[PDB]
């Protein structure tokens, strides 16, 4: 298992931001995070590419799909590594 | 491994379905497997006419899914 | 609850007619009767047809296995 | 080859074409990567280009990015020493 | 017919003139010499067949599995 | 606490007993998994 | 010089055995209730003898 | 200098960051609040003594005596008994590799001192029951779990002491199956006599049944044993595994499945066969066998000891094995993490009962959504003497709001109504301190939904207190005062 | 597997190996590469020789206003390989025939 | 067999590497692993459509290789050998 999953599983509970791979912009409440980067969120803000915004209570996103995410950046500040 | 996608929280829920292609349909969770492959019972096409078609139950591979959203509450 | 695999080996008894939905192609989609399929969800196809939404044209095929990889979305239709 | 990078500034190519820079924590088996102080470029790589060297920079700050969608990277500058 | 499989259709069609659609529009017409595990496929005496059309007469050749969209026996 | 320590007097009884003196009481798994120190 | 040992578990109970009439058959501490060294201090503080106890 | 307890200045290693915790105390979702109550001498102090250890990396046991860390005066170290509770605030992971935050109250067993008990029971969101697996359910168990449930809080329980079973009283590994299962029993039936319609049922397939050996450092869930065998074999799925080991299931080794009948007469439960069975055999070479046939063994587990280590006598060796092979505690925090609600989920049957005013109100609301910026309420039930003992330090939970040091508050007594407003005071408070056993963390705010060691509040405070803003909060009430089980 | 290198649809490269003969190879990147097999993998990863690149392009709007006429264009490779996934396909035809 | 193995050995050659989205890379390999991820110091690498920049260090993730460009000079036989 790699470093990087058990600092994502780490931000569940966190507000975060993703982006997929057609460049949609999720942000949310990271409920679950799976080791193949599968996630479910609530309650988002979603930004389409054309700059439009909308309003999400629960969604769930394939980690193939996913090209990021964005985590706290207090959560952030992994040492031993 | 050979995990499944935790996906029971969702079952037999309604749900819009974001796929490749910029195509979108909306239906009921009835299944899945190991590789995000649904069941989507009372699917309808979304079409991007803004028009939309009752398709009935069918399969999609979890290859094209983008993204889903659920329509209820869970 | 349903498995994916299983509305296929139900699709295949049946014999009910098919239409794939392929990946990133839009304008191409593809029909026919699943007479088998395997482990990678590559369908042998009978009475295949290849359906263009843009010109309302259909191109004959017959015997088709179709890979897997073109796959987004099976359906059913009563024709 | 990786481990070398680890805690310096780096600056990473993405598969659409944009330009990732932050602070290398840490990687694994698919490249995906941890950039700290991360910031997105858009228009260019500044080589001190006279007349602006920063246009679409976007401050992310912790960012966890997937390998599939990474192409390359190169050392941009030595490691913050906090 | 009782479950016919990919696996043993491909192999009936072995020694037979198919033609294979790739993923990327061409089409390649031909007699089957042999498949393997991956679906990679050899032709002998094959043509080309763009916008099906007849474009080049080829001789042998190997198809990589990736590029298959379907294959027909013709 | 008390220490409820039970002697044996003959070793020919197993370790693991039932001593008189205790009051009485009254989904597939792979093939070479085992019960941890099964030998 | 003799001035380390390590021995191994039958030795031990071997010794063990042999050596039970000079030991007790106690397993516990609460048969020196009121019989321990803090009792006996208090005792002689508070200049009052437990019955067993010295003075 | 009067010096009465173990308090110290230096702040030792931990294997977490100091601002880590100010994040995860700030994050106020992942943070749990839970008192540990058991009968006189069951484990409690053992317990948080291990998870110290685990914790912080060079604070270790003494190899023949053992610390009580939470322990602190020369009262209970002298006198051997827990006579006060005392705040532990750690950051724990699970088998996840999450990390949580949590505040565990300490409080003494002796059933004379059970009014600390009831003082930790206001502050806290549930509740962990320590029972010893050879005593049984005794007196103040009894006690404290009517007490727990009329005070309305989710109740867990951990069986410790279950070395007892193997190395005192003997028995066979199927008769230390029966009477585990005659402990959770009697458990339920107490909850049931108590408790109303609620299924507050316990059992270890539910996942709210811990058990442990707080001397050799064992510790576990269905959950995460599963995981031990998990992660020595790839495929196997964790909790699908963890919900058939335990009951009256068993297992076909030529069907490699589970089934519910037996399939010889002679047979051996799950329980028994994949957990109590490697537990009997551990304890049995490592105390019969270290000379011959433990680095066999050893081997087999994978667990590598140096040279050093294997020459130990038995209760060391025996103890630093078992940390070698089940490793960090995480079952006990999924144990905690799943069954005790959060200070968020939880505010609201806590201001249910707690709250005098009522539950809804503008601070009742303000309350019930938990959040850091509303208005200050704090209530504190317990004081602190300093290591001289010449004054007080308050500790309290924080219900709304945020606490700020060197700012005012006011400061609101028992007898103190709304309209007298007689019995009130200003003070402002001078520090806080994130409370720890033997050294305390001091902070500068604290977030709500966390508990407090105030500076500067006691004057006023005779029994308990609640503490809310100077200006403004013209409708604030006074938390209900402690009700005794005696 | 040298059987199924031997006889499958990857003897294609195996006679192209042994006998030192062309092969045309399709390439995802609209180029073709034209040479002999020095070796190769399941991937079809290869490394070739005398290798003669060719491919097709465009002036691309030279004018500024959208007109240009299709260029062939080809280039000497001595030596260098070839990542297996970039292939489409491979033609063991009598290209010096 | 595994030709990966025969790049890997490739260390202190200079190279040309074309890459799947048309960039040009020249440098000199310090090291190709199992995943054929390129690492390689003094580089002159040219993205498609612009003026070259030079890197004293990059690294290429495996999968983005079209194909590699070897020294004229190369003893390929030599290194067919295992
Ligand atoms: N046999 C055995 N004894 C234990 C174990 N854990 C603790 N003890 C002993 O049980 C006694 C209980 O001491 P504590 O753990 O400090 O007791 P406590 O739970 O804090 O109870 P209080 O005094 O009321 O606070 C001590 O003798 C411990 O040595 C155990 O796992 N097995
Ligand atoms: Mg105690």
């Amino acid at each position: 298992i790699g470093v990087p999953i058990k600092v994502l599983h780490e931000a569940e509970g966190h507000i975060v931001t993703c982006e997929t791979n057609t460049g949609e912009v999720y942000r949310g409440k990271l409920i679950e995070a799976e080791d193949n980067m599968n996630c479910q969120m609530s309650n988002i803000t979603v930004t389409y590419r054309d700059g439009r915004v909308a309003q999400l209570e629960q969604v769930y996103i394939r980690g193939s799909k996913i090209r990021f995410l964005i985590l706290p950046d207090m959560l952030k500040n992994m040492l031993k590594s | 491994k050979a995990h499944p996608p935790e996906l029971k929280k969702f079952m037999d829920k309604k749900l819009s379905l974001k796929l490749n292609g910029g195509r979108h349909v909306q239906g009921i969770l009835r299944g899945f497997d190991p590789f995000m492959n649904l069941v989507i019972d009372e699917c309808v096409e979304m079409a991007t006419s803004g028009q939309q078609n009752n398709i009935g139950m069918v399969v999609i591979r979890g290859n094209s899914i983008i993204m889903l959203e659920a329509l209820e509450r869970v | 609850m349903v498995q994916p695999i299983n509305l296929i080996f139900r699709y295949l008894q049946n014999r009910s007619r098919i239409q794939v939905w392929l990946y990133e192609q839009v304008n191409m989609r593809i029909e026919g009767c699943i007479i088998g399929f395997d482990e990678y969800m590559n369908l042998v196809l009978d009475d295949a047809e290849e359906i263009h939404s843009k010109t309302k044209s259909r191109k004959q095929l017959g015997r088709i296995m179709l890979k897997g990889d073109n796959i987004t979305l099976l359906q059913s239709v009563s024709n | 080859k990786m481990l070398q990078h680890i805690d310096y500034r780096m600056r990473c190519i993405l598969q659409d074409g944009r330009i990732f820079i932050g602070t290398f924590k840490a990687f694994d088996k698919h490249m995906n990567l941890i950039l700290c102080d991360c910031d997105e470029f858009r228009k260019i790589k500044p080589k001190n280009s006279k007349q602006a060297e920063r246009e679409e920079k976007r401050v992310l700050g912790l960012v966890l990015l997937r390998g599939e969608n990474l192409v390359s990277m190169t050392v941009e500058g030595p490691p913050p020493k906090d | 017919s009782l479950p016919l499989n990919p696996k043993p259709f491909l192999n009936g069609l072995t020694g037979k003139p198919v033609m294979v659609k790739l993923k990327w529009g061409m089409e390649y017409k031909g007699y089957l010499v042999s498949v393997d595990g991956y679906m990679n496929m050899q032709l002998a005496n094959t043509e080309e067949y763009i916008d099906g059309a007849l474009s080049g007469h080829l001789g042998e050749v190997l198809i990589r599995c990736n590029n298959v969209l379907y294959i027909r026996g013709v | 606490p008390n220490v409820v320590f039970i002697k044996t007097e003959d070793p020919d009884l197993p370790a693991f007993y039932f001593d008189p003196l205790i009051n009485p009481i009254s989904f597939e798994l792979p093939e070479f998994v085992e019960p941890f120190l099964k030998d | 010089t003799y001035q380390r040992w390590q021995f191994t578990l039958p030795m031990m109970s071997t010794l063990y055995r042999l050596a039970n009439q000079l030991l007790t058959d106690l397993v516990d501490d609460n048969y020196f209730y009121l019989f321990d060294l803090k009792a006996f201090f208090t005792s002689k503080a508070l200049n009052m003898a437990i019955p067993g106890g010295p003075k | 200098t009067k010096k009465f307890t173990l308090m110290e200045q230096t702040l030792p290693v931990t294997v977490y960051e100091m601002d880590f915790l100010a994040d995860l105390m700030d994050n106020s979702e992942l943070i749990r609040n839970v008192t540990l109550c058991g009968h006189l001498h069951h484990g409690k102090t053992c317990f948080v003594d291990c998870l110290i250890e685990q914790t912080h990396p060079e604070i270790r046991k003494r190899y023949d005596q053992d610390l009580c860390y939470t322990d602190i005066l020369f009262t209970e170290q002298e006198r051997g008994v827990g006579i006060k509770s005392t705040p532990v605030t750690v950051v724990l992971p699970d088998t996840k590799g999450k990390s949580y935050l949590f505040n565990i109250m300490d409080t003494p067993g002796h059933v004379n001192f059970s009014d600390e008990v009831t003082a930790g029971l206001r502050i806290s969101d549930g509740v962990v029951l320590f029972i010893d697996a050879a005593e049984g359910v005794m007196l103040n168990t009894e006690r404290l779990i009517k007490h727990a449930v009329q005070e309305r809080l989710a109740v867990t329980v951990c069986i410790n002491k279950i070395d007892r079973l193997i190395l005192e009283l003997k028995l066979p590994p199927t008769d230390a199956y029966y009477k585990l299962r005659h402990i959770v029993d009697e458990v339920n039936g107490l909850i049931s006599m108590y408790s109303t319609d609620e299924n507050l049922i316990l059992s270890p397939l539910l996942g709210n049944v811990c058990f442990s050996s707080s001397q050799y450092s064992i510790c576990f869930t269905l959950g995460s044993f599963a995981k031990i065998y998990a992660d020595t074999f790839g495929d196997i799925n964790y909790q699908e595994f963890a919900k058939r080991l335990w009951g009256d299931i068993y297992f076909n080794p030529k069907t490699r499945k589970f089934t519910k009948k037996a399939p010889t007469s002679s047979s051996q439960r799950s329980f028994v066969e994949f957990i109590l069975e490697p537990l009997y055999k551990i304890l049995a070479q490592v105390v019969g066998d270290v000379d011959t046939s433990l680095p066999r063994t050893l081997d087999e587990l994978g667990i590598h000891l140096t040279k050093e280590e294997l020459k130990l006598n038995i209760r060391p060796l025996l103890r630093l094995v078992c940390k070698k092979f089940f490793g960090e505690f995480t079952g006990f925090v999924d144990m905690c993490v799943q069954h005790i609600p959060s200070p968020k989920v939880g505010a609201k049957p806590k201001i249910e009962h707690t709250y005098t005013g009522g539950v809804d109100s503008d601070l009742g609301e303000a309350m019930s959504d938990c959040d850091p910026d509303g208005p200050l309420m704090c209530h504190t039930t317990k004081m602190y003497s300093t290591d001289d003992g010449v004054q007080f330090h308050a500790f309290g939970r924080v219900l709304s709001g945020t606490i700020h040091a060197g700012q005012p508050v006011k400061v609101l007594g028992e007898n103190y109504t709304l309209e007298d407003e007689e019995d009130s005071q200003i003070c402002t408070v001078g520090r806080l301190w994130i409370s720890v056993a033997r050294y305390h963390i001091e902070v500068n705010r604290v977030p709500a939904g966390n508990w407090v060691l105030i500076e500067g509040v006691d004057q006023p405070i005779v029994k308990t207190a609640t503490i809310t803003e100077p200006r403004g909060n013209e409708e604030a009430q006074i938390f209900r005062p402690l009700k005794f089980n005696t | 597997e040298e059987e199924e290198f031997n006889t499958g649809p990857l003897s294609v490269l195996t006679q192209s190996v042994k006998n030192n003969t062309q092969v045309l190879i399709n390439c995802r990147n609209n180029k073709k590469l034209l040479g002999r097999v020095k070796a190769f993998d399941r991937h079809c990863n290869m490394v070739l020789e005398n290798v003669k690149e060719m491919w097709t392009e465009v002036p691309k709007s030279g004018k500024g206003k959208k007109k240009s006429k299709p260029v062939n264009k080809d280039r000497y490779i001595s030596k260098m390989f070839l990542r297996g996934d970039s292939v489409i396909v491979v033609l063991r035809n009598p290209l010096i025939a | 067999m595994k030709l990966v193995r025969f790049l890997m050995k490739l260390s202190h050659e200079t190279v040309t590497i074309e890459l799947k989205n048309g960039t040009q890379v020249h440098g000199t390999i310090t090291g190709v692993d199992v995943s054929m991820n390129t690492h390689l110091k003094a580089v002159k690498m040219t993205l498609k459509n612009r003026e070259p920049v030079q890197l004293e260090t990059l690294s290429i993730r495996g999968n983005n290789i079209r194909y590699f460009i070897l020294p004229d000079s190369l003893p390929l036989d030599t290194l067919l050998v295992d």
